[PDB]
């Protein structure tokens, strides 16, 4: 159930960058914001989300931009608060422990940037950027919401994906 | 001639200090769901003047 | 059981506006408050409402007077809390979330300005007055009250009804 509604979701709120006839990163519709991260290069499969402005800043490497009106409907939901537990993500469960997102499979790879990490309730947490190989685990490059701040977290050795 | 060429870059580097400021204390309220801080936003001048 | 009582009070709490004969919007009684929205134009369809003086206002787009004595039991009652989850409205039940009123069916028309939107006891929360196509839904642009302030909120490309 919880597998269906998020891949729903996921399948109505992200598309994909294409960058010389191929995937590079995946933006999502937040809110009522477009996010991409800023370090990935390519154009949106979308002629709608194509000319729009994105306001880039390089200190949190997140390019953003308002979402047009007729694709308002079609946005998922967003929260700030990250208690201690485990949380859902495309290629699996994410563990969140100590601040630290962690992927226990180290499942990861490059082009894969961008993708929502979800809540229990179909809720977006944070959005992934890179991992950090630390044995068999891979911490999360992540930037996540306070209450009104962004806050970037890069653990030691994150490469970007 | 030299002077006034001095005096019009001056202002000009002091004009985008100013710019590159504004811009750089507001942008991560850009990236966010949130609100503006009608304090800051008074002190503040910026594109969105009644829009969030 | 809900929809019997709500269009009762809707009944008891709603008169038509007629201009060149056909009906434009709807005013109701809150409180010891009749409100009609400023935008439509026309006269209310009852002899003692029509000859009171109302006070103006153009940036809430609210039109208010004080209710005859004798239509003070035929009011309804008021609040000011809104809390997340779904809501009473006479074309069916409205989702609050996040702040925005929007209408599952989108079946908005103008005309219906003006019709307030109750809550499950039966208190009214906001009024009423356009609404933004949000693609397969539509955003409600009311009027509501907070602890003592009245404040307004209009999406983007919402139209007046």
């Amino acid at each position: 159930k919880r597998e269906r509604m998020c891949m729903k979701i996921e399948n109505d709120c992200i598309f994909e960058v294409k960058h010389e006839g191929k995937v590079t990163g995946y933006a999502c519709l937040v809110g009522d914001k477009v996010m991409k991260p800023a370090h990935v290069k390519g154009v949106i499969d979308n002629a709608d989300l194509a000319k729009l402005a994105f306001k880039k800043s390089s200190k949190y490497d997140l390019e953003c931009a308002q979402i047009p009106v007729h694709m308002r409907s079609d946005a998922s939901k967003y929260t700030h608060e990250k208690p201690e537990g485990h949380y859902n993500w495309h290629h699996g469960a994410v563990q969140y422990s100590g601040g630290r997102f962690t992927i226990p499979t180290g499942a990861g790879k490059p082009g894969d940037s961008g993708r929502p990490i979800f809540d229990n309730k179909g809720r977006v947490v944070a959005i992934v950027l890179g991992g950090a190989n630390e044995g068999s685990r891979t911490a999360l490059s992540v930037v996540t919401w306070n209450k009104d701040m962004v806050t970037r977290v890069t653990p030691e050795g994150s490469e970007e994906w | 001639v030299g002077m006034s060429l001095l005096a019009l870059i001056s202002i000009f580097a002091s004009c985008y200090m100013l710019v590159a400021a504004r811009s750089k204390c507001l942008t991560p309220y850009a990236l966010t769901p949130g609100a503006a801080v009608p304090w800051t936003l008074g002190i503040l001048c910026c594109a969105p003047r009644a829009h969030a």
